[PDB]
DNA sequence: GGCTGATCGTGCAAAAGTCGTGCCAGCCGTCT
DNA sequence: AGACGGCTGGCACGACTTTTGCACTCGACTAA
């Protein structure tokens, strides 16, 4: 239960409402779910959460829906027991056992399969599941974190999501505010962003950005919200060369030539 | 084995067990002089073989087979009075308390 | 790759062989380590009043030996009297026979007249009966030396007599029949002869503390039981310093080299006792954690356990595991038990119970001390007992663990209410 | 009594009883001789001191 | 050893004192040196002892 | 097994007509269908019927289809025995063996692969089978109970799964009320809701909701069978915050935006 | 040759034992 | 007074346990 501010900013925009609401979530241990665009924060938003409780001193664990290989996935989530497979040295631990007491991050819940999907929901916050080759079942406590950056209720009339792991899921919705809609906070990221690279670029100082910048800043639309605005800083400041003056120019497409 | 307090002494008789309670312990206010018995306990013996001897002897006495030695508390020799108050003392774990 | 189970491909050989230092760490030899120990460090050279008891208790054999010198008896019949004092029981019955007596004293004149002789003066003693060496003998003459007033006396002396088979099996029905006494009246005489106090020279033995010397405590205080080993008892080993600060000093390759050999022993043998002891405190604890369930549930509701069980809840094999529970005790507030004590068979019971064979044993025995003196519990009506525990048993093995805990036949324990 | 050591056996003489250590020869018809599992003189105690 | 009795204080532990432990240490003490006699130590090492 | 309480907060004329129906079917030992929809106390029933029958010494054991890996299904199922794979340490202990003289409470009987039924098919109606390795089949019994929430009927005629499987199947199958078809009192059930939700959120007493809260309520759609009453509930709860007024503004929707 | 010296080394397995439970042969207590 | 009845008690085959008897060749060369 400490402050641990970390990377704390943009609360100019309704961003720090958001996080205000969140702030009452944080005691909850029930679903959880985040929405946004990618490159929102939204890992931010979820160790701010997971950090928020004392729990945060339980095992707080992160997982996307990434599948890899669908057998060990599923091995993972289940967890191997000593010998279950041809060649299994010992028991594996599941990756839902490695944190018990503690939050656990769900992601990419858009791009998981529906046989995966149907795995997930078997312990729909059951509670309670079996290991591979495990001989009892086991229950454990954990509070999960979902997020996508994809219309879920889209999906479900689509039928691509599974309506009955929505209904499991999503006790709470986290709707992440829209960067590109964050202009007053967009000065002051700048900010950040511009004394972070002097805290790495180790230069004498920051020159600064002129207006130039900021308007063309305004022009683009940041598809990338938060990833894509410090990758355009650290590119931005590092084609400025000397900082004898402030820059004006922006880095917009490093896929497009410099020239 | 544990030593028990529970008034079954071998070799003795009843005349001295009347003042004691079914415990062992000796009833509050009663009087005593010389040397009597003030509480029955019991030290646990190791056990023997068949001993068709000590079987026998429980086979027709039993309820002892030896398996305990007399270690009661007596008075002390020259010394006389009577009883005001007992107290006993059972660390956790065991509840036998017979009249604890 | 992929999941599966196929059975055929290369592998390699299994745990390597020959750590004959982690066998004899695994097996727990207390004392007898620390007599190891003491040798070792022997062997290894860099490795690290006014107040007394003054009692002089008779035990009986001076209070006999004063008895003798006080009596008067020929020097003959007193080395008779010596010798025989010499061989006598604990409970106060002569070890030596008779003629065995006469064959030690190896003197022609020696006659079996003199040794009964003798004999007599021997039960004139105190207490009666005095090495009689046969029960009906010390009996008679405890009954010898009580007046006659007293009723059913002489019935009781003829009982004692060649009566005595019948009491053994309590055949009440056929001592009647043979003796033709008087029915119910003979209950009295019984009890008297109850009250004959057998084994008169139990009284010179004294009781002397077992000092048993605990390896593990647990406490459990307001629950959150904590598994401690017993510190004191935990060996201790210590480098020597000044010669670990006189290796690289030495100018002489011998030297060194023994040194080194000497420290480098020193080390494996420290970490081998090290690793011993964790692996004993880790079991320690995981025994815990399954006798907290089994201390919950008590000795009557013990739960069975196995030592695959148990080394399931360990990381090391099962081997490990058997040589640590050798010669393993441990101290708990119910009280000390031996650490392989824990483990008992799992019996089938109603629902499917798997039933501890020791709580099994511990609960027919409960139920069997409270029985009806005149109508002794029948095995066969032990099962009625089990079927209202509610729990399955095997009550034909039942007598297996009836004579274990060393409960007499039911007939055999049949007497007179 | 230990082996080789202080109040052992086969030194400082016999132990309580005329019973040898090995539980043989425990009687007084042995006056002097001395068993063979244990080296033990059947004679008094009092000899100890 | 019957001149030096074990007096058990709490009766687990006998401690013998002011008799044994000097006896108790001469005799390690002594083992010891005897055994690394046979192993040849160095001079001031089996010196010291 | 003489008495057993748990949950059946739900008290209305089909839930009461069900429970007599279960009451008699749970002597049954003859296996049965459980159907229904997402969160329709499909679990509870399941729970309640196990409990009731005089397998209550025995072991009820439940088991979700698709959660079976394909690799090692067979396994699941019947069992190995030591040293019949290369993996083989130990005869591994099968699921119906686990059950064996239980309950098999099978879980999402349409999630299921068609070649997981077909390795089912006769061991159920046989009621013997073997492990891997095994020198003779075991013919143990027990109950099997077995649920899913879509129209088998309707994959019969798609053939989405085996019509001799089902017809072994369906002795005496049991199915839900919708939550649309549930008569009973909402207000009473999410009143239960409430108090267990100012007990979680430690809050003093419930503040209770309104008439309009009440009647709101009642014109529901209630696609969520149960949880999503108990869920729209949970956040309502959370989002007031507040025991100083009743209830009265629901928020259901999570779709929704807010100001 | 003759082993020869040495990182680094937390089972295991395999024949052996040992128990669980039942299963049959005798025996006495007894009352027909 | 001979037969049922439960005991008693050992013998048997499975079913869990278990103890001990197990160290390559290195990475140094090793050269005749
Ligand atoms: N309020 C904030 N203050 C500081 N940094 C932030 C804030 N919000 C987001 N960020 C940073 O922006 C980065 C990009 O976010 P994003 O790409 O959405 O992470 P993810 O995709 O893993 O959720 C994150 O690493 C996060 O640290
Ligand atoms: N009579 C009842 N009493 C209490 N809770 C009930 C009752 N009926 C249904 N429920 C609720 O329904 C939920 C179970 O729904 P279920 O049908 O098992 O979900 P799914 O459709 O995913 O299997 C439980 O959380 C339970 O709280
Ligand atoms: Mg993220
Ligand atoms: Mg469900």
């Amino acid at each position: 239960m400490a402050e641990y501010k970390d990377n704390l900013l943009g609360e100019a925009n309704s961003f720090l409402e958001v996080l205000e609401q969140v702030s009452h979530l944080a005691p909850l241990d029930k679903p959880v779910l985040i929405i946004g665009e990618r490159g929102t924060g939204k890992e931010l938003i979820a160790s701010r959460l997971h950090y928020l409780s004392s729990r945060w001193q339980g095992p707080f664990i992160s997982l996307n829906c990434a599948a890899l290989n669908e057998n060990l996935l599923d091995s993972e989530l289940f967890g191997h027991e000593a010998g279950a497979f041809t060649g299994a040295q010992k028991r594996h631990p599941g990756r839902f056992e490695r944190a018990d007491g503690g939050t656990l991050f769900l992601d990419e819940l858009a791009t998981a399969p529906m046989m995966v999907q149907e795995k997930l929901l078997r312990v729909i916050e059951y509670g309670e599941l079996e290991r591979v080759g495990g001989s009892q079942p086991l229950q454990v406590n954990v509070r999960l974190v979902c997020a996508t950056n994809a219309d879920l209720p889209a999906m479900v009339n689509e039928g691509t999501f599974r309506a009955d792991l929505l209904d499991r899921l999503a006790f709470d919705v986290v709707q992440l505010p829209p960067l590109r809609e964050r202009e007053s906070d967009i000065m002051l990221m700048a900010e950040y962003f511009a004394i972070q690279m002097c805290r790495e670029i180790k230069l004498p100082l920051f020159p600064g950005f002129t207006e130039r910048a900021r308007e063309t800043l305004l022009n683009y639309r940041w598809p990338g919200n938060i990833r894509e605005l410090k990758n355009v800083v650290e590119r931005s400041v590092y084609r400025h060369g000397t900082s004898d003056y402030p820059l004006d120019d922006i880095i917009i497409d490093p896929f497009k030539r410099r020239p | 084995g544990p030593e028990e307090i529970t008034a079954d002494i071998p070799n003795v008789g009843e005349a001295a067990l009347s003042k004691l309670d079914e415990s062992g312990i000796v009833y509050i206010g009663a009087e005593v002089t010389g040397g009597d018995i003030l509480v029955g306990k019991v030290t646990p013996k190791g056990e023997t073989q068949l001993t068709p001897e000590e079987k026998l002897l429980r086979a027709i006495f039993g309820e002892k087979a030896s398996d305990v030695k007399d270690s009661s508390l007596r008075v002390p020799n020259g010394v006389s009075g009577t009883v005001i108050d007992v107290q006993v003392f059972t660390r956790d774990g065991v509840e036998k308390d017979k009249r604890a | 790759m992929k999941q599966g189970l196929q059975l055929r491909l290369s592998q390699q050989l299994a745990m390597t062989p020959q750590l004959q230092q982690a066998i004899r760490l695994l097996q727990l030899s207390t004392l007898e380590l620390q007599q190891e120990l003491q040798q070792a460090l022997e062997s290894n050279p860099l490795l690290e009043l006014p107040v007394y008891q003054g009692e002089t208790t008779q035990t009986l054999q001076d209070y006999l030996m004063w008895q003798v010198e006080l009596t008067p008896f020929t020097d003959t019949d007193r080395a008779i009297a010596t010798s025989i004092v010499d061989a006598v029981d604990d409970t106060g019955y002569l070890t030596i026979q008779i003629e065995d007596i006469v064959d030690s004293i190896g003197d022609d004149e020696i006659g079996l007249e003199e040794v009964e002789a003798v004999l007599k003066r021997i039960q004139r003693f105190d207490p009666v009966g005095v090495a009689a060496k046969d029960l009906r003998d010390c009996l008679l003459i405890q009954l010898s030396q009580f007046a006659k007033e007293t009723p059913w006396l002489e019935e009781a002396r003829l009982i004692i007599s060649d009566h005595l088979d019948l009491l053994a099996n309590h055949d009440f029905r056929t001592l009647m029949r043979v003796t033709r006494l008087k029915e119910e009246v003979l209950k009295e005489a019984v009890n008297l002869i109850q009250s004959l106090d057998p084994r008169p020279g139990q009284s010179i033995q004294t009781s002397e503390p077992e000092y048993v010397i605990p390896d593990v405590l647990v406490r459990k205080v307001s629950g959150r039981w904590t598994v401690e080993l017993n510190a004191d008892s935990i060996p201790r080993l210590k480098i020597n310093q000044q010669y670990a600060a006189m290796g690289n000093s030495a100018r002489n390759d011998a030297d060194g080299q023994f040194i080194r050999s000497n420290l480098q022993e020193a080390r494996w043998l420290i970490k081998s006792l090290e690793s011993r002891n964790d692996t004993l405190l880790r079991v320690s604890r995981c025994i815990v954690e399954q006798q907290q369930a089994f201390f919950e549930q008590g000795e009557e509701y013990m739960k069975p356990m196995v030592l695959a069980d148990i080394a399931q809840a360990v990381e090391m094999h099962e081997s490990t595991i058997s040589r640590v529970t050798t010669q393993k005790y441990l101290h708990s507030p119910r009280g000390i038990f031996e650490l392989k004590y824990f483990f008992s068979s799992h019996v089938n019971t109603e629902g499917g119970g798997e039933a501890s064979s020791t709580a099994i044993r511990a609960l027919v025995k409960k139920l069997i001390a409270a029985e009806n003196p005149a109508k002794p519990l029948s095995d066969s009506k032990l099962t009625s007992m089990l079927s209202e525990q509610g729990i399955m048993v095997a009550r034909r093995t039942v007598a297996k663990y009836r004579e274990s805990l060393s409960i007499p036949p039911s007939n055999q324990r049949k007497q007179l209410v | 009594p230990e082996r080789d050591g202080l109040f052992c056996a086969r030194i400082f003489g016999p132990v309580k009883d005329y019973e040898c250590l090995c539980g043989k020869y425990k009687r007084l018809k042995h006056r002097g001789v001395i068993c063979e599992k244990c080296g033990v003189e059947v004679t008094q105690t009092k000899v100890r001191r | 050893p019957d001149l030096r009795p074990l007096v058990p204080l709490d009766g687990g532990r006998f401690a013998t004192s002011d008799l044994n432990d000097l006896y108790r240490r001469v005799i390690n003490r002594n083992n010891r040196l005897k055994r690394l006699l046979d192993l040849a130590a160095p001079d001031i090492i089996v010196r010291n002892e």
